């Protein structure tokens, strides 16, 4: 562990739960991709199967089951709860041209052969393109609430640390993963624009 | 090679 990666923990902690706690305190998801939160359940799912194998740490174990219930969490509030305030209408982008491509270059491209190291390469590669859904809704639809950009801003943050991170332990420990790298590079770079305009119009009290 | 991140 390092600041950096720990900072990048907090920051996707934070981003969970500031939109856990919008949409269960204003009892809507208006504004919000179920496809996405769909997703990121899907990650967490694929990626933590190790919890069963491995064990890290307290934190690393605890961390993974709080991603895990809060990310279920959300997509029972969208799809069930507060189905009324789904704006399904909206949240239209096809989630099949991501999925089946992505489990495709997870068999051909890992790290091993093997179910368990092709399924946390999915995780990977999944990541890197599961906030599209939500950014395509806001593109769609009529802007994004504040609080909506505030949780985009901390989630897009989280896998920046994370690169920051990767320079650290590969200066200080000589470890690398090409992998997680590259797909951490195309996550963080599909939040260039929403990162220019959070910083120039929402910190600005615009938009 | 065990996966010590999130
Ligand atoms: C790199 C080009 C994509 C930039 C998106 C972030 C900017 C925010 C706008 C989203 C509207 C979404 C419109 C739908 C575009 C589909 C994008 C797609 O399929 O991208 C494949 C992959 O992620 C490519 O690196
Ligand atoms: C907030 C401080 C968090 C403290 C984080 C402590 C990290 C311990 C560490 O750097 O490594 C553990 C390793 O298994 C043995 O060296
Ligand atoms: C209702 C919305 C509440 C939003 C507040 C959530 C609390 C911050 C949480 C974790 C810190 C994560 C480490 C990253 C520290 C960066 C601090 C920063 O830049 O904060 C300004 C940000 O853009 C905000 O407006
Ligand atoms: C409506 C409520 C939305 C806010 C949800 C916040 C989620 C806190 C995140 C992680 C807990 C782990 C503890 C480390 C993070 C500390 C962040 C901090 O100092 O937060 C104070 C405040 O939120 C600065 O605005
Ligand atoms: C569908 C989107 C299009 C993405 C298309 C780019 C995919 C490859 C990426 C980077 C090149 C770096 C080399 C990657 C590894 C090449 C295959 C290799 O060496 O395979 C042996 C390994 O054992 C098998 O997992
Ligand atoms: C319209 C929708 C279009 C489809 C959108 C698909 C999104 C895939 C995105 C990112 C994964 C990129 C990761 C590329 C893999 C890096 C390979 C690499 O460097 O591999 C070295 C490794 O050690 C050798 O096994
Ligand atoms: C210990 C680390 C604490 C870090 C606290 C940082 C607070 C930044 C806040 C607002 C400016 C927004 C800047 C845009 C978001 C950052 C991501 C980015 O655009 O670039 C990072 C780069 O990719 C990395 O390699
Ligand atoms: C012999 C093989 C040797 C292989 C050696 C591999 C070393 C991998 C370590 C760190 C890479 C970290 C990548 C950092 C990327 C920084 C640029 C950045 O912030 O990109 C995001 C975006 O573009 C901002 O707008
Ligand atoms: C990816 C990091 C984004 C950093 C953003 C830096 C702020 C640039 C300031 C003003 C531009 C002019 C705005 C005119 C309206």
């Amino acid at each position: 562990m390092n600041i950096f990666r720990l900072t990048g923990d907090l920051s996707h902690l934070a981003a969970i739960i500031i939109l856990l706690l919008k949409i269960w305190k204003s009892r809507s998801c208006a504004g919000i991709s179920g496809k996405s939160q769909l997703l990121f359940a899907l990650v967490f799912t694929t990626r933590y199967l190790d919890l069963f194998t491995s064990f890290i740490s307290l934190y690393n174990t605890s961390m993974k089951l709080i991603y895990i219930a809060c990310s279920y969490a959300t997509v029972y509030l969208i799809y069930m709860k507060f189905k009324a305030t789904y704006d399904g209408n909206h949240d239209t982008f096809r989630v099949e041209f991501l999925i089946v491509p992505v489990g495709g270059l997870s068999f051909l491209v890992n790290h091993d052969f093997s179910p368990l190291e092709i399924l946390w390469t999915f995780s990977i590669y999944l990541e890197s393109v599961a906030i599209l859904p939500q950014l395509f809704m806001i593109s769609k639809t009529g802007e994004a609430e504040t609080i909506t950009t505030h949780y985009l801003f901390f989630l897009g943050l989280y896998r920046a640390l994370y690169l920051v991170n990767w320079i650290w332990r590969y200066y200080f420990e000589g470890f690398f993963d090409l992998i997680a790298v590259v797909a951490g590079v195309v996550q963080t770079v599909l939040y260039c624009d929403f990162f220019y305009l959070y910083v120039t119009k929402v910190l600005k009290g615009k938009k | 090679a065990e996966k010590d991140e999130l």
